[PDB]
């Protein structure tokens, strides 16, 4: 119920995230990376996965900038990668926390009703999936609000 | 001729017809209505305290009447005070019953019946529910009385 909560956010934030970002994301990194595949001649950078792979420490926080010595047109390559470095985890990050912050107004607290589900699910499969084994099978609660 | 299953059958209906014979059969037998064989031998409730349940329209004249056998034979001051023994509503008097049911018509006659006005209930009823519950205000009349808002 503190756990819970934690562990139905993680669940529904992944199912809802890779398709809308893992996606978007990929296509961002898949275009410059391309781009820069076409940019050098050789050196081990030149290959699509040695060259994106580069380009994905960017995203992690190991960024190298400008890694690669080998290729031809100077700067172009850096400006084309500032704009990747500054366009992609940075354009597309802002707006992702963002929708997430519009909810975080809501759901949160819609939510945790949402883990009570889960355990529901839990103890009445236990019972059916305990061989519905001799257990209760009268409710009343104890109240008093007056009312009075 | 009176046991208690007559007279808590009387009772429950108000019904102060069949309790015309009452006074002069415990006059015969001297029999008190405070006997041992007259109180549930396991609440300690008797037959006024029944009729404290037994409440119609928050009425009843069961009550008059057997208040009035009991000083004619004078079981007046311990008839009017006797209290449930049971965990549950241990120490509950009739006074207790007429503030919980908010009936000051009933108050005000078990008061001048002689109705002990410090008599504390104080079985786990009105005690912070198991839950059992509940409820607590605690014990004494009075206590009952502010708490109820009364």
């Amino acid at each position: 119920q503190q756990m819970g909560i934690y562990a139905v956010m993680i669940e529904k934030m992944i199912l809802r995230d890779l398709c809308r970002f893992m996606f978007v994301y990929l296509v961002f990194l898949f275009g410059f990376s391309t781009a820069v595949v076409t940019l050098i001649e050789d050196g081990k950078y030149n290959s699509l996965y040695s060259t994106c792979l580069e380009l994905f420490k960017f995203t992690i926080g190991m960024g190298d900038l400008e890694f690669t010595e080998n290729y031809d047109f100077k700067a172009v390559f850096i400006i084309l990668l500032l704009a990747y470095v500054i366009l992609t985890y940075i354009l597309l990050l802002n707006m992702l926390i963002a929708l997430m912050g519009e909810t975080v107004n809501k759901i949160a607290q819609e939510s945790k009703n949402i883990w009570k589900l889960q355990r529901a699910i839990t103890i009445l499969d236990t019972e059916k999936s305990f061989l519905k084994c001799m257990r209760k099978a009268x409710x009343x609660x104890x109240x008093x609000x007056x009312x009075x | 001729l009176y046991d208690r299953r007559s007279i808590f059958d009387a009772v429950a209906q108000s019904n102060c017809q069949e309790l015309e014979s009452l006074l002069p059969f415990l006059q015969r037998s001297k029999k008190r209505l405070t006997d041992s064989e007259f109180k549930d031998p396991e609440t300690g409730k008797t037959c006024l305290l029944k009729a404290m349940l037994n409440l119609h329209n928050g009425q009843n004249d069961t009550i008059a009447l057997l208040l009035d056998v009991a000083r004619k034979t004078d079981s007046l001051k311990q008839f009017v005070n006797a209290s449930y023994t049971d965990s549950y509503y241990k120490g509950q008097t009739a006074l207790h019953i007429a503030i919980e049911r908010r009936n000051m018509t009933l108050v005000t006659l078990l008061v001048e019946n002689g109705a002990d006005v410090q008599a504390a209930a104080n079985g786990d009823f009105f005690k912070k529910t198991k839950g059992r519950p509940g409820f607590y205000f605690g014990e004494l009349p009075l206590s009952l009385a502010a708490c109820t808002n009364q």
